[PDB]
């Protein structure tokens, strides 16, 4: 199936996955796409920042749905 | 009064930041000091949700000057996501995704026109998400996705409990470029579930449902060969009569949302400082929190370049 990822700069791509794909392997194909190293991605869904070792249907994506992509400012 | 200081327990100054946002959060405030949480889950956990109760329940009985321990609260948001566990600087938004998700959870009461299938999208949301939490902060999108072969519009509604908005600068610039149409074309074609086939589509968001608090979240990030860095640029919000009705799905649906609380960073993607400035709800009065020290503050020292979240309530 189909969903999408809007970027930092609000470009939108687009992601062939299947429901049981981990969370790690769609960080692996924006990486393919956009070049940004996985563990600095934070992908935010219906609220929930989605967590490696989860899939996507754990956290009910549906076709066409878009994952929010954003890094970090740390701070403290 | 709710003017007390969170002690800065090692590098979170970004939970403290979130935190106090969260106190000035009226609704969130006053579920927490009439105990309505009690009264309320995904598990047999509710010590997140009694640590953050008690402690807005002590910033908002506290004297001025005094300064609150989150230590007991720091603890269980540990145990949510493991990582905060250590002393290290994180990001706001992650935190506050985490908490509010965590709350959440605790207290947890659980073919057609498009219209029609929104709201029904929503009810099945609302079966298996249905909180206090939630209701503040939940809303919910609508994604347009037109083949510009067959024309066949496909639409999809997803929650949210913020929008991360692209920056373009106004606070409407942003939304405006969230909100734009995007040409997906080349390598980004979608398949048109009609046309069976890669096409060149078209993909708009708007917003079905307007969330109760709507809290922004400024992606100040640039991705580049060169490197990766902050985009520290200025970004005016209004502090009041913020009018979102030109992004809603449905054409009257009226949305004006006031400022009331701004997380602030300060550095770089890899290190930095937050605070807060956060309007009382009692006194509609302004004030900064920086960790252990509260300051009054006037509504024009409000809107700087340090924003990074903006938390609105609707009018
Ligand atoms: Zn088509």
């Amino acid at each position: 199936m189909q969903i999408f990822v809007k970027t930092l700069t609000g470009k939108t791509i687009t992601l062939e996955v299947e429901p049981s794909d981990t969370i790690e392997n769609v960080k692996a194909k924006i990486q393919d796409k956009e070049g940004i190293p996985p563990d600095q991605q934070r992908l935010i869904f219906a609220g929930k920042q989605l967590e490696d070792g989860r899939t996507l249907s754990d956290y009910n994506i549906q076709k066409e749905s878009t994952l929010h992509l954003v890094l970090r400012l740390r701070g403290g | 009064q709710g003017l007390a200081g969170l002690r800065n327990l090692g590098n979170t100054c970004f939970m403290n930041s979130i935190l106090q946002c969260l106190s000035n959060t009226r609704e969130l405030r006053d579920y927490c000091l009439q105990r309505l949480y009690m009264r309320d889950g995904s598990n047999a956990h509710t010590a997140l949700v009694e640590e953050f109760a008690k402690l807005i329940q002590t910033i908002w009985t506290s004297s001025p000057n005094d300064v609150v321990s989150p230590s007991e609260f720091k603890t269980q948001i540990q145990r949510y996501a493991p990582r905060f566990v250590g002393y290290n600087q994180q990001d706001a938004q992650e935190f506050l995704r985490f908490l509010l998700d965590g709350l959440h959870n605790e207290v947890n009461r659980v073919h057609l026109p498009d219209d029609e299938k929104g709201r029904q999208m929503w009810r099945k949301y609302l079966e298996r998400e249905d909180s206090r939490i939630g209701d503040l902060f939940v809303g919910q999108l609508k994604s347009s996705l037109t083949c510009t072969d067959c024309g066949y519009c496909s639409t999809v509604f997803d929650p949210f409990w913020d929008l991360s908005l692209p920056i373009a600068v106004t606070l409407m610039d942003c939304m405006r470029l969230f909100t734009k149409e995007d040409v997906l074309d080349g390598d980004e074609k979608p398949t048109c579930c009609r046309c069976r086939g890669r096409k060149r589509c078209i993909k708009k968001f708007s917003i079905q449902r307007f969330p109760k608090i709507l809290v922004l979240h400024l992606k100040r990030f640039s991705e580049s060969r060169i490197r990766t860095s902050k985009l520290t640029t200025f970004v005016n919000f209004p502090l009041r009569d913020l009018d979102l009705r030109e992004f809603a799905s449905e054409n009257t649906n009226h949305a004006v949302y006031n400022l009331y609380a701004v997380s602030n960073h300060s550095g770089t993607t890899m290190g930095g400082h937050y605070t807060a400035y956060c309007r009382s709800p009692g006194t509609g009065e302004w004030h900064t929190f920086n960790d252990s020290s509260v300051t009054p503050m006037s509504s024009s020292q409000v809107r700087t370049s340090d924003a990074y979240l903006l938390f609105y309530e609707l009018a």
